């Protein structure tokens, strides 16, 4: 499993990978793994066990209503309850949602993590989509949906865990 | 029936609210049925149900307001409730039915508040005919000259009978699909608490039984984690009209100002007007207002066209202090004043937190 | 009729506060703005409404006794309370709305000790007049000839509805913040259960219908952990002034020691006057004394300038059980007395919690 | 990580890394370890999860103003509501605050220790930060700043759970 999101000039997108596995086989290889919420934007890709995720997910599409926009003033009332509250506590998830003011993550405890240039990369290939993503977000041009979509099919490809059926947002501003 | 078409009603109310056409005229149409319906046949009159609407929107914008002025216009009795405090998680206790074991009151102190005029010339050109210390006195011992039993009684329910009005207030949040507040659905009792209000019933009070048949209703709430949709079915039906008010902009900000025939603005005038000075705002000065609150709003905590008031009163505290001296003179407001007196708050987060 | 400008109404607050003149003013505009509002149209007497203060500071500084002077000085009905109660976290009941049916009592018990010298003399020189017992009894069984009747209420209620003043202490108890003392929103319902009151509603008592539209309210609380920002927003809108008091220096100390008009130091005198001994407070003795308060409440727990109270009376110990003695001997209570009894005490913090 | 401070002159400072680790690799390498509550003085420093560290850091921030500026007078009535109380336990943070007046270190549960000369050396490579700050801050007439800017280099430089990039408040007293 590999989630990718590269800014680039006026947008910023999301790629994921479908393979799902249970022990040392695949399953449902085509799994939706990156998601938006379209009430406006803010496109969130997710790491991990399927079935505790969407709640640690809509939960944010409900304050981006409220705090309306405020990706930042939405995180803090919003992912808090992951910690020291309720609800859900102790799983596995890691949501990178995207807004269109800055891409961060969540250690799955509540945190915060902003990638030192808005590139995010979690998962069993998050490390190497980065890498290859890295190497293309400074050395080419390429969009972010391309450089993004190059970059998981490298991760797909040296990752056991991760494979290439893709799913992707994107945007514009 | 006070009378007034819909379009009539959308007038009115908009010499008080600015904006939201929509619920204005949504109001605007449960309003006149009530006409309507009452002109018909001793069939359909106990038929045809009221009209009740179901506010969605967000915090400030006029959900409130619309209803309070609209009841104002229709004359009718009027009357506020939390819906929450029925749900007294604190476990207590609420007759629901004293939703209407108030509404009655309000248009019982009411009646004697609306008849301290209706008969007050009359019964003074009798405190004459029965003259010519004690001489403010005869006034009021006229309060029994002045006729009261049965009307002053009976048709006082059929004022919180004919079309008296009851605003529920963050209906939502009453609901269980909420997960942030997720509980469980004894809020949801409150919810199954109210269906007779809203379906039909008599309640017992003091001056009379009344019967909740043919009140209107208004619930409101934001809907930010529930849906309408997720309120118990009862009430779902008993609940056929919906509307979505509009958050308000900068430039709605500016004319709730100003605009509204008793403005804020024009409330401090004549107010600092008692200590002899004319003050006067600028477009401009009125703007960067505006700006000010949008700004709060942003910036901290979004609580609506409500930021006018505290950034206002704010902006005035030095001139209202001062305002007994400066008689007989006219400060004038522009806006290298409002921002003279605002920048430096809604500059830092967090003062901003506390006085603005 | 009492009134009187902003800058008339901070002078005679300062004839029992000492600094915080941020308040003083703040205060006393929204009460002035009562007195201007009263002389204007029917309209805006019905639109302008109240102009309410959230104060936010530390303990023992004036918050609550401003407004409990505000109250004396403006003649009105005043009237304290402890958000806190009506949250009563066990389960038990408090109509808030009771908040209203004391306000009322203070504020009718009070016309009937507000009277017994409107006409003392009066019912006195009568009290003589049909003997020529005697004054014994039958001065009250002629204050009760007194024409009594009607004028109570009227007076009674429309004093509340004047101008009544009510102070809920210790808001920012009820809002919730995040971690350590975050129970629930059960609390945030207090909130809600408020707003009728500052927002216009009426509540039938014992005397009659009053209305809460133009009352007067003074919320405070330290908001050590919370900031006004995290009230239910609908107060947020309805509290329109917000002051910050300071806290009080040592210098404050020695001034609220010895200058307010009715000082603590000035009840001692008198005090120990009925019993022919006579004081005088040395100047380095009303310092000493400030530095004994200040020394308890940083090296323990911080009360404020309510610690001058007992360190004070701490301080008479001695002389007040022999004060029956010494008459005709003047007492001099200088640095090194005050030191003779404070001192060793204020040093053991232990027994500073305990006895301090 | 290697949250330092060194008491020093007129002034007190902490430095930290930023390097946050998944694993065996490097994340959000930039991570600002180290913030102050701003109220006038107090700084504090982090070492362990971003997610609640923050916690513990405005938990400090009211009861100061409350307790007001009353630093250690704090810990008491602060501090404590880890252990005990309900806030929250079973969390990872040292949130090594410092007034005006010393510098102490929490391990968490509501602790409280003080270094023998108040330097604080916490962190993966923690020890190594202070070997080299023990050394300079007594054969050199170094900064406080500077003895904590040059052990934090020596750290990053033999710890792989540590890096370069540096974050540090001070002030003067
Ligand atoms: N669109 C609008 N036009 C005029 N006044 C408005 C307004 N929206 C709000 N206000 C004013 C009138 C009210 O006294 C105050 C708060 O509004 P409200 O109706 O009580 O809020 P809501 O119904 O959104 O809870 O602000
Ligand atoms: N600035 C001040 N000047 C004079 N007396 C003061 C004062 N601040 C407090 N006091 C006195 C009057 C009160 O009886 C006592 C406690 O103060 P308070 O006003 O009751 O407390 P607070 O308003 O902090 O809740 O101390």
């Amino acid at each position: 499993t590999t989630i990718v999101s590269v800014r680039r000039n006026g947008h910023v997108v999301i790629a994921g990978d479908g393979q799902a596995t249970l022990g040392n086989t695949v399953m449902k290889g085509n799994v939706k793994k990156v998601r938006r919420l379209y009430n406006d934007k803010v496109i969130a890709g997710f790491a991990g066990g399927t079935a505790d995720a969407f709640t640690l997910f809509e939960l944010f599409e409900r304050k981006l209503e409220m705090h309306q926009g405020h990706l930042v003033k939405a995180a803090v009332e919003l992912a808090k309850d992951w910690r020291t509250d309720r609800m859900l506590r102790k799983l596995e998830a890691l949501l990178a949602v995207a807004d269109e003011t800055a891409s961060l993550i969540i250690t799955g405890n509540g945190d915060v993590v902003q990638p030192e240039n808005d590139l995010i990369a979690i998962g069993s290939g998050g490390p190497y989509a980065q890498a290859a993503a890295r190497a293309l977000l400074e050395n080419t041009e390429l969009s972010a949906r391309e450089i993004a979509e190059k970059a998981l099919d490298i991760a797909g490809d040296i990752c056991i865990y991760t494979n290439h059926f893709h799913t992707i947002e994107e945007l514009s501003y | 029936m006070s009378e007034m078409t819909p379009r009539e009603i959308v007038s009115e109310l908009d010499k008080h609210i600015i904006g939201q056409d929509n619920a204005k005229r949504s109001v605007a149409i449960a309003l006149r049925n009530r006409w309507r319906r009452m002109q018909l046949n001793e069939e359909l009159r106990h038929e045809v149900t009221p009209k009740n609407i179901l506010m969605i929107g967000p915090t400030g914008v006029g959900k409130t307001e619309i209803a309070r002025r609209l009841a104002k216009l229709a004359n009718a009795p009027f009357i506020k409730v939390e819906a929450t405090k029925f749900t007294e998680v604190g476990y207590v206790g609420k007759e629901v039915d004293s939703i209407i074991r108030d509404l009655t009151d309000a248009a019982v102190k009411m009646v004697r508040v609306q008849a301290i005029e209706k008969n007050r010339y009359r019964a003074e050109e009798l405190a004459e005919e029965r003259i010519l210390d004690a001489m403010k006195l005869l006034i009021e011992e006229e309060a029994a000259k002045l006729v009261n039993p049965e009307e002053l009684k009976q048709d006082a329910i059929d004022a919180v009978e004919q079309h008296g009005i009851v605003f529920i207030d963050e209906i939502d949040k009453i609901c269980k699909r909420g997960e942030s507040s997720g509980p469980d659905v004894s809020r949801e009792g409150v919810q199954r608490d109210l269906l007779p209000l809203v379906e039909g019933c008599t309640v017992s009070t003091k001056h009379g039984m009344v019967k909740t048949d043919h009140i209107l209703f208004i619930a409101s709430g934001a809907f930010q984690i529930a849906k309408p949709s997720d309120l118990i079915p009862e009430l779902q039906g008993r609940l056929p009209i919906r509307v979505e008010l509009q958050a308000l902009t900068t430039s709605d900000f500016e004319r709730i100002l100003t605009e509204p025939n008793a403005s804020i603005t024009v409330q401090y005038k004549a107010l600092m007007a008692t200590e002899g000075v004319n003050i006067e705002f600028t477009d401009s000065g009125i703007k960067r207002i505006a700006e000010a609150a949008w700004q709060v709003n942003e910036s901290t905590e979004n609580i609506g066209a409500r930021r006018l008031h505290t950034v206002l009163e704010r902006l005035m505290e030095e001139i209202s202090y001062d305002a007994s001296d400066l008689s007989g003179q006219n400060i004038t407001i522009d806006a290298d004043y409002v921002s003279k007196h605002l920048d430096a708050l809604v500059a830092d987060e967090d003062l901003s937190r506390f006085i603005l």
